[PDB]
């Protein structure tokens, strides 16, 4: 459950992510595929090398999904219901993997916005991504 | 931890650039801010109310410097992490009753701190090497 | 995130828990203190023996809190805000322990209502207690 | 796993009464219903849509009998759980890539099944002993 303050911190921090979101989500996917290789089993149909176009476009998709998750942060379960229906019904992604991707997102936001990673912004984005992970793994 | 030559050279090369006095209390303080139940284990450190009270706390800086002391000692002994971390696993398991998952949390926070202090220098292969090192340390303390 | 159907299963299951609630929560606390002894560190001021009156009355409070959470299953953060303020701010309970207590609750509901533990009722109560655990470990 | 004489006698006496043919597929089936991502690992078992399709599935019953075979073999070897479970840990880690936390989940589901089949006979000390056994099996497979 998010407070008012961490909703402020997530909307501000991701609002300053902004137009770099596609390369940040693509970098986060390359960090997940490289540091946590078991997640590669969810993508047998991608080309998973560095600088791939399909990991780039998929990271654009993941980043836009997080963008309108920030936009509907008070009512995430009906805004992410199609993606919950994808990741929970069809794909059956282990929630551990979500933690992994969330961590890699944070590492990307650590490596590109050091003026924005306050510890409070870190806690805010962490429990935000835990809320998104709780929505997408849930089946409803 | 099994590493490549290039992963040990990357971990060694980036770890030589690490401000121990800063990265220690940075990682322990972000552990206390992001994961607040861990503050129960550090109730004798004083005021832990706000994030600016945790990051401005000298016992958090001192103890975080101890924690990076144990991480650097684990980097000098990557083939012997269970022999390095038997007294510390004894302490964190019996005397302190810290849950094993918490160790993983601290390690992930440490990796975020490294990215926060190295930026583009903290490439995805460098994160991959520090992730399997960090998982080696957490699995060496959970024993 | 709960569906409509698992809200139906949780409201029915605890509706048939009913007046045995303090018994079941006290037994669940004895199962947690006995199988998971590290949780005893949160209660240095109780008498933690079997058949204790203080574990009994505390299990009555835990079970009435869960009955209140079933009654307000669609706005659990607004209903459990005092208990979130207790378990998250003052006590600062590791969420692992919540999983432990949730498991012991399920074991109690397995040992006393076998006609009610359908696997669907099991999945429903598991996601319910995970939602209550997510509420009580977070700050507002 | 360190157990008392009374805990091994309680686990042995409670486990001799266990219908393997039911408790196996019911523990694996409740694993697939309560924790649905685990169904990804069993996609070759057929229809796993509803809980009555998972409980009405003969490959879930047969494979659950295999899983309780491994649990009874772990009960005959409580001092040697890592030696009993090296081939199965090799299988579940390398070939299947099952996360270690999932093992804990199945073990907890098994304990619920035991309570569901023994009622008041599944006392809190019997649960405490089966929790140490179950945690020993999950920590023996996570290696
Ligand atoms: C944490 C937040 C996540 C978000 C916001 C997210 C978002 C998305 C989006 C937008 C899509 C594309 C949907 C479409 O094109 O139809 C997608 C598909 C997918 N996601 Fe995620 N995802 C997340 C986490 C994960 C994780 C952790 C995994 C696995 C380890 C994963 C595995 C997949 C797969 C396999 C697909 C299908 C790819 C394809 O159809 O080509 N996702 N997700
Ligand atoms: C994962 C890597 C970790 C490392 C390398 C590490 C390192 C250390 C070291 C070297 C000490 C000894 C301090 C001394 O003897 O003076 C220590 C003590 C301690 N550790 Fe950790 N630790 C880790 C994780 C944790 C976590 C995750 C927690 C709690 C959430 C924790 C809680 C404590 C506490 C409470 C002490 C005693 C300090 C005191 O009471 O003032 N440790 N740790
Ligand atoms: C579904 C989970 C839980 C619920 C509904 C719950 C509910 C409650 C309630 C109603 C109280 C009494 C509040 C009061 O009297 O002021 C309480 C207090 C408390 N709870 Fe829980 N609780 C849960 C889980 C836990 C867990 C998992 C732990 C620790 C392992 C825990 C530790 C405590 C402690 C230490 C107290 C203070 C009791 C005292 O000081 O006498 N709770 N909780
Ligand atoms: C304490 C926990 C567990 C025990 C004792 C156990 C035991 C076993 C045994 C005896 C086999 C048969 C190996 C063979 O026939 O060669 C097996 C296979 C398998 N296990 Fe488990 N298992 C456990 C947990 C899990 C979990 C939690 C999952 C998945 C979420 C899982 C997934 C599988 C799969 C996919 C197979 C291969 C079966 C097939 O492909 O048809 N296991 N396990």
């Amino acid at each position: 459950v998010l407070s008012p303050a961490d909703k402020t911190n997530v909307k501000a921090a991701w609002g300053k992510v902004g137009a770099h979101a596609g390369e940040y989500g693509a970098e986060a996917l390359e960090r997940m595929f490289l540091s946590f290789p078991t997640t590669k089993t969810y993508f047998p149909h991608f080309d998973l090398s560095h600088g791939s176009a399909q990991v780039k476009g998929h990271g654009k998709k993941v980043a836009d999904a997080l963008t309108n998750a920030v936009a509907h942060v008070d009512d995430m379960p009906n805004a992410l219901s199609a993606l919950s229906d994808l990741h929970a019904h069809k794909l059956r992604v282990d929630p551990v993997n979500f933690k992994l991707l969330s961590h890699c997102l944070l590492v990307t936001l650590a490596a590109h916005l050091p003026a924005e990673f306050t510890p409070a912004v870190h806690a805010s984005l962490d429990k935000f991504l835990a809320s998104v992970s709780t929505v997408l793994t849930s089946k409803y | 931890v099994h590493l490549t030559p290039e992963e040990k050279s990357a971990v060694t090369a980036l770890w030589g650039k690490v401000n121990v006095d800063e990265v220690g209390g940075e990682a322990l303080g972000r552990l206390l801010v992001v994961y607040p139940w861990t503050q129960r284990f550090f109730e004798s450190f004083g005021d832990l109310s706000t994030p600016d009270a945790v990051m401005g706390n000298p016992k958090v800086k001192a103890h975080g410097k101890k924690v990076l002391g144990a991480f650097s000692d684990g980097l000098a002994h990557l083939d012997n992490l269970k022999g390095t971390f038997a007294t510390l696993s004894e302490l964190h398991c019996d005397k302190l009753h810290v849950d094993p998952e918490n160790f993983r949390l601290l390690g992930n926070v440490l990796v975020c701190v490294l990215a926060h202090h190295f930026g583009k220098e903290f490439t995805p292969p460098v994160q991959a090497a520090y992730q399997k090192v960090v998982a080696g340390v957490a699995n060496a303390l959970a024993h």
